[PDB]
């Protein structure tokens, strides 16, 4: 968080790679480096492969690496599972009487539709565009914050 | 919003209410989904590695009916965007297929040997060798599916 | 090797628990891997060109990680290193004249030398609803050795300043005191090609 | 000969391992199942049925 | 006969498998790259009305301010899918509604909206078309990359079989940053922490901690909610204490400065890259395209380059010319076992010659109907050497 | 204790495109080890060093 692309790929990105590069029956990895501070590395295997085995296969090498990390990465980790681009389908949650505007519809799907959602097997992500959860935002007003100093 | 920012000489409190804004959640102005121009809220639903996608999406209507008891007032649901209805369908044409060239090579058989009993005899092999298959596929670690089909 | 290298693994959770909290704080790792040496290289300055560790150097900016490219190499290791620092010579004499402890430089490079902060303009909160978003940083990661140099560690009245080049030298990598190659009776350095477990 | 030579084609190429070769031993193995039986059964069943 | 086989194999050009029809397509809208999310917001209702009304297509689904590619949320892009009618109700093939939409938008200036369908084999790609990585060994920067690559996009969409050819990277992003007076700090007496603290809380998000309620475990973050027309306004108003008591604005030490780098930053196979996308011209084939993409790359990229494809593309150009083997094989076993089943080395040679006739006769039918040579294809020529000399056995 | 005799590890930073550790340590001529524990200060709660 906070490191910008460019620099979240030359030391995040490509010690993780340079490691898992070598892995058992790897085709290909594409990797993106973020302003967000958010790094994603992608390794492909060839087809018809074990994908649990290729999971672990890395999931070694990543600890290997995870030494020549920058120190503020390690400190909230860095996690590697299985996972396809698969999206099989896509709802639409919305107010048919203007009732629940469009964020009374996002509030309401987050509690108690995405964890039922979440639930329902074969399904990997479920998720809704937009927020992690949701979070209790305190909104600061600088005026009233120097007023009261 | 009661937590005390500044301890008075009144005995009164400043609170954080009194600079700041709690409000629990609901984020967005940061993305907006549309369905057919209405607000509308996205639930992606993607496909964990390795699962049968024909199954799994049974279950999510399914819930989602279930879901839909719940939703008060006109929060309705559509799932405008699914991918196992393809599937589905071209299994179906697949059959249509299957059950078409099968009474096509009946008739160019019946037309060849003339008669009824010198048509039969002949299509016992198409059971006996088609259905055998699959005891085959089965040993050998094989699935039924459309390049099979 | 694998269905070893997770069965070891399976246990390595259990005697976590056990373990003095200092051992948990820097992780326990556990690795599939080789006893083997598949090649071992050897770099030296034919003449006088670079030193005995303008070499490792090189080697170490280079060399070594071109070496972890090419693919079924265990490691590339050049003997005499675990990571790569910039290293501060603090001279404890004009450290007493100034008036500096240890504890005080710790603190200095510590506090000064701090991470990133992101947010975006625009932002429909702390805004105005304007065409065109950006995002601002502050970049308080230092990035070159001279703004080491230059935490400033006293803030003198005469509006001067006590800086960390004013009680040590700051150095980049190197020091060469662990180890020393040699090939035929010539300074090198030896870097052991390890072969990839498999 | 018939059922022969349609496992000569298929069966080797069911060996084959890739993109196209788990897309075609699909096609390879049930069909040189399904013609080897044909034929067992054209050598057995077909003549004593008539 | 035999050498018209050998005209009518170049003649026919070469796929991997079909893209069907699949009754969904979907939209890769990017405005400008400073753009506000509501000019996104503003030019996808536009473009959702316009799809709307197309024939084919019965609902438009969108997510406004979301890349659909990095799965991250940025505010100048966005990303539709598109239903269509059911098949017994659309006179209309979704590679007609994609073509035809394509050439609609292929002008429209406020934001470049490429539309595509499904890929063929359901977790080769994202979105159908073909997926390239142009790769820098050189060293060479973000900036310079961007230039050379935007030279082939720029030819690549010139070819006659290439359709809506681009590039994710984008390095015009405007970024600015606070340049910190490090000596203005010390004298103003302040602790770092406490300043980024203090910038994050504001312009940014700070996380604090969590707590729980409704079953749910939620996080509690502070963020400004200052009504700032310009950012120096916004640096005069948030403050921060100094060691002893007293409270410096951030304007002071700090120093804005406006300059332009990337947002994402791609490397693809242990070098920095650009990732190129697109999809054939309606009428060629993907081996079409691809010959074509990687035409131009050797006329629009220095030796300091090389192209890496990916997904429905790296299978067709690594299994290129797989099919001989496999034909091969199967007529020299073919040959083999009649050798032996008829005591004659010749009795076979008259059986072998029947599978020409089949080839010529599968690639004059799909040459005469404009289809390819394709996998399903190659594995029909297959089935007709045991399915033609089923023919020739029964005279010889 | 560590950033003079020992290294003393403080934080990391980037440059070069590398990562890089940044160590404490103390370069002071060692005549041997009791006397080099008389120029090594580290100050009390109560100002005084010692």
């Amino acid at each position: 968080t906070g490191a910008d692309a460019q620099t979240i790929a030359s030391t995040v990105a490509s010690p993780i790679e340079d490691a898992i590069n070598g892995a058992d029956n790897m085709i290909y990895m594409d990797s993106t480096s973020s302003s967000s501070g958010t790094m994603s590395l992608t390794v492909y295997f060839d087809i018809g492969t074990d994908p649990d085995q290729a999971t672990i296969d890395v999931n070694n090498r990543i600890s290997a690496a995870t030494a020549k990390m920058p120190d503020a990465v390690k400190k909230l980790g860095v996690t590697v599972r299985k996972t396809s681009s698969t999206t099989l389908a896509a709802i639409s949650m919305y107010s048919s009487d203007g009732s629940m505007s469009a964020v009374d519809v996002y509030n309401y799907i987050t509690l108690n539709v995405l964890d039922e959602l979440k639930r329902v097997p074969g399904v990997g992500d479920a998720n809704a565009i937009g927020n992690r959860n949701y979070s209790l935002r305190i909104w600061l007003k600088p005026d009233l914050l120097n007023k009261f100093g | 919003e009661n937590i005390i920012l500044r301890t008075n000489n009144d005995g009164s409190f400043l609170r954080l209410k009194d600079v700041a804004d709690v409000e629990i959640g609901s984020q967005q102005y940061s993305s907006q989904g549309r369905l057919n121009g209405n607000d509308a809220v996205p639930i992606m639903i993607n496909l964990q590695s390795g699962a049968n996608a024909l199954h799994t999406a049974e279950l999510v209507q399914a819930k989602m009916q279930e879901l839909s008891k719940n939703f008060p007032k006109g929060l309705t649901y559509k799932i405008p965007y699914d991918t196992t209805k393809f599937v589905i369908e071209s299994i179906k044409e697949v059959v249509k297929t299957f059950v078409e060239a099968l009474i096509l090579v009946i008739i160019v058989m019946y037309m060849f040997l003339k008669n009824f009993r010198a048509t039969l005899i002949p299509m016992i092999a198409v059971p006996v060798s088609l259905l055998g298959t699959f005891a085959g596929l089965y040993v050998l670690g094989f699935s039924i599916n459309l390049l099979t089909l | 090797p694998d269905q070893a290298t997770i069965d070891v693994n399976n246990r390595i959770s259990a005697a976590t628990a056990k373990m003095p909290d200092a051992v948990k704080k820097l992780g326990v790792t556990v690795r599939k891997t080789s006893s083997t040496t598949l090649a071992a290289i050897s770099m030296y300055s034919s003449d006088g060109s670079m030193s005995a560790v303008d070499v490792y150097n090189y080697i170490t900016l280079n060399v070594l990680d071109e070496l972890k490219r090419v693919p079924g190499v265990g490691d590339a290791n050049a003997i005499g290193n675990r990571n790569y620092s910039l290293r501060i010579w603090l001279k404890p004499d004009l450290l007493n004249k100034f008036g500096i402890t240890a504890t005080d430089v710790i603190s200095a490079v510590n506090d000064q030398n701090a991470q990133y902060a992101t947010g975006k303009i625009g932002e429909e909160p702390v805004t105005q609803k304007s065409p065109y978003v950006y995002s601002i940083t502050m970049q308080g990661r230092l990035q070159n050795p001279s703004e080491f140099e230059n935490i400033i560690l006293r803030t003198n009245n005469d509006g001067s300043f006590l800086r960390l080049k004013d009680v040590a030298d700051v150095e980049i990598g190197s020091q060469q005191y662990s180890s020393q190659g040699r090939l035929n009776g010539n300074d090198a350095v030896p870097i052991m090609i390890n072969l990839q477990s498999g | 000969s018939i059922v022969l030579v349609l496992c000569a084609v298929f069966v080797p190429v069911s060996f084959i391992s890739g993109f196209v070769g788990e897309i075609q031993r699909q096609f390879a193995l049930t069909l040189a199942i399904s013609v080897t039986i044909s034929g067992f059964v054209a050598l057995t069943l077909t003549p004593s049925l008539c | 006969m035999l050498g018209a086989i050998f005209y009518l194999y170049k003649a026919v050009p070469n796929s991997l498998v079909p893209e069907e029809d699949q009754g969904l397509m979907i939209s890769i809208i990017n405005l400008p790259s400073a753009s506000a999310l509501h000019r996104t917001i503003s030019e996808v209702d536009h473009i959702s009305q316009e799809v709307l009304k197309t024939n084919g297509v019965k609902d438009a689904m969108a997510m406004i301010g979301f890349d659909l590619f990095t799965s991250s949320l940025k505010e100048n892009a966005a990303a539709m899918f598109i239903g269509l009618q059911d098949w017994k109700d659309r006179n209309v093939s979704a590679d007609q509604i994609i073509a035809e939409l394509n050439k609609k938008f292929a002008f429209d200036r406020n934001a470049s909206s490429v539309f595509i369908g499904l890929p063929p084999i359901p977790g080769l790609s994202i979105t159908g078309g073909f997926e390239m990585y142009v790769q820098n060994k050189s060293g060479k920067s973000y900036d310079e990359i961007q230039k050379d690559v935007n030279k082939l996009v720029a030819a690549a969409n010139q070819r006659k079989e290439l359709s809506r050819v681009r590039t994710t990277l984008d390095t015009t992003f405007p970024q600015y940053k606070l340049i910190i007076d490090r000596d203005k700090l010390k004298h103003y007496n302040l602790n770092m922490q406490d300043v980024f603290n203090t910038m994050n809380a504001t312009i940014g998000t700070y996380y604090v901690n969590d707590f729980s309620m409704l079953g749910k475990n939620f996080q509690v973050n502070i963020r400004a909610k200052g009504d700032f027309r310009n950012t120096q306004d916004a640096l005069k108003n948030i403050f921060v204490r100094s060691n002893d008591g007293k409270m410096i604005p951030l304007d002071s030490f700090l120093t804005l400065q406006r300059s332009s780098g990337p947002d994402d930053v791609k490397r693809f196979n242990l070098f920095p890259a650009a990732q190129v996308q697109g999809q054939p011209a309606p009428g060629y084939t993907s081996g079409q395209a691809i010959e074509a993409i990687a035409q131009v790359a050797k006329e629009t990229l220095g030796d300091d380059y090389s192209i890496a494809w990916s997904g429905s593309a790296y299978q067709e150009v690594s299994s290129k010319g797989t099919a001989s083997y496999a034909f091969a094989l199967g007529m020299i076993f073919v040959f083999l076992i009649l050798a032996a089943q008829y005591e004659r080395w010749l009795i076979p040679l008259a059986v072998v010659t029947a599978v020409p006739f089949a080839v010529f006769g599968s690639f004059l039918l799909v040459y005469l109907r404009g289809f390819s040579n394709d996998i399903y294809f190659q594995t029909g020529l297959l089935l007709l050497i045991g399915l033609s000399a089923k023919n020739a056995i029964l005279i010889v």
